[PDB]
Formats: C-alpha cells, sequence, structure tokens
C-alpha cells in the first residue's frame, strides 16, 4: 500500500496501492470501501487529492501516466502521457487561483 | 452540413463537446473564442458548433446564423429560471424562419436523481412536446454526463 490522499471537508480516505487499485474507504461508514476506483496498468505508486478540489484528483504511475479523475469516473476523466520514465508523483500547486503539477 | 449546439453560458457546452470528441470533457465555461468541428457520422459530415451563453455569444448567435439547416439545441432540466427566459426566446427564434429549417434535436440536461427537472413537465411548458411543426428530436441527457451516447448520433440519422 503506497500511498493515502485524504478528503478533509468531506470524511475521507482515498488510498492508493500497489494492486493496480485504488479503494476509497469511508471512516464514517467505518471502513467501508466505499468505491473503488480503477483505471490502472499498474501498481498504484501515487495518490495525491487535488485538495483544492479535493473532490478531483489525480494519479502517478511509472506506466508513465496520469488519469485525472470526477468522482463520476471511477477511472479518470481521461488519462494523460506524461513521463517518459514513469510518473512517480504528482503535486499540486499551493495557489488555487491557477495550477500546476 | 451547418449544425449548431446552443445552450448555456458557463454551461461547458464545450465540457460536453470534447467530452465528446475526446471522451475526457473540457471547462464548464462553454465556448467563448468561435468553435466548429466537424464530424461524420454516417458520414454526411456535420460542422458541429459550440456556441456559449456568452451573453455576447447568444447576441451574436442570432447575428450570424444563416447557413444552416440542423441543430442539437441544448437546454437544462435542472436551470429553471434561465431556462424559463429563455424559452420563450429561443422558441420564438427558432421561429424565426430560418430555424424552422432545422430540426430541434433539443438535449435536456442535468438529469440525474434528488433533484432535475420533470421530462413531462418542460415538455408541457413549452407545449413544447409539440409536433405542430418538424422532425424534431427528443434527447434526455446530463450531456455533462453524457447521456444518450450512440442513441444520439443515431436516431438523428433516421431520415
Amino acid at each position: 500500500i503506497r500511498c493515502i490522499a485524504v478528503h478533509p471537508t468531506q470524511p475521507f480516505i482515498l488510498t492508493s496501492s500497489d494492486d493496480m487499485l485504488i479503494k476509497l474507504w469511508d471512516w464514517d461508514k467505518k471502513w467501508s470501501c466505499s468505491q473503488v476506483f480503477e483505471g490502472h496498468t499498474h501498481y498504484v505508486m501515487q495518490i495525491v487529492i487535488n485538495p483544492k478540489d479535493n473532490n478531483q484528483f489525480a494519479s502517478a504511475s511509472l506506466d508513465r501516466t496520469i488519469k485525472v479523475w470526477q468522482l463520476g469516473s471511477s477511472s479518470p476523466n481521461f488519462t494523460l502521457e506524461g513521463h517518459e520514465k514513469g510518473v512517480n508523483c504528482i503535486d499540486y500547486y499551493s495557489g488555487g487561483d491557477k495550477p500546476y503539477l | 452540413m451547418r449544425i449548431l449546439m446552443v445552450g448555456l453560458d458557463g454551461a461547458g457546452k464545450t465540457t460536453v463537446l470534447y467530452k465528446l470528441k475526446l471522451g475526457e470533457v473540457i471547462t464548464t465555461i462553454p465556448t467563448i473564442g468561435f468553435n466548429v468541428e466537424t464530424v461524420q457520422y454516417k458520414n454526411i459530415s456535420f460542422t458541429v458548433w459550440d456556441v456559449g451563453g456568452q451573453d455576447r455569444i447568444r447576441s451574436l448567435w442570432r447575428h450570424y446564423y444563416r447557413n444552416t439547416e440542423g441543430v442539437i439545441f441544448v437546454v437544462d432540466s435542472n436551470d429553471r429560471s434561465r431556462i424559463g427566459e429563455a424559452r420563450e426566446v429561443m422558441q420564438r427564434m427558432l421561429n424565426e424562419d430560418e430555424l424552422r429549417n432545422a430540426a430541434w434535436l433539443v438535449f435536456a440536461n442535468k438529469q440525474d436523481l434528488p433533484e432535475a427537472m420533470s421530462a413531462a413537465e418542460i415538455t408541457e411548458k413549452l407545449g413544447l412536446h409539440s409536433i405542430r411543426n418538424r422532425p424534431w428530436f427528443i434527447q434526455a441527457t446530463c450531456a455533462t454526463s453524457g447521456e444518450g451516447l450512440y442513441e444520439g448520433l443515431e436516431w438523428l440519422s433516421n431520415s
């Protein structure tokens, strides 16, 4: 189990794991696996929540690609073909104003 | 054929459009800088035109328009209000000449649960399920959800 990303506003714990799975679990439901997010191609190395929009989040894998997701996409909205290596990590841009990873 | 997607200002009309070509979507700003792509469906190639309700967009839609013959008139089934104001307007707009040249395949969006707007309600609000005139089509959807995918392309084929 590589990474957890959390919704702060909303009572959540998001997890990515190497099983090529991202699961969402709900703590108020007392660790329900509320939803499973899948659209993998490899181990899930990292999850980061765009906390800015907690709600939307991005995922990094070393198969070099990034999926950004919408809740209504237990899959990303899309995948983009980032790395020429692998995408180890994904990070967000502190400001809400503009947006970088 | 020159085919027009109209609908809201701030809709993310576009959202839908590129959701549509591209699968993954686009900002719920609609267009604001001129938008056409031409699509083969059924190998008649229609240039489908996304216009944001750039207030100005609406005005300019009115301005420029000739050369149309068909349209996906997009409307929100959750927007109760500029849906209303519009309703009249657009309706008539449609009744202005040239839009009678065109089937209105209206897209009713944001139909999605514990709140949307009642298909029947709006239909009768416009009397508008009406066949007092044209090849029409009515299609459900939170196009922003994408809702009716092949059915559109296909039903629309019908002629």
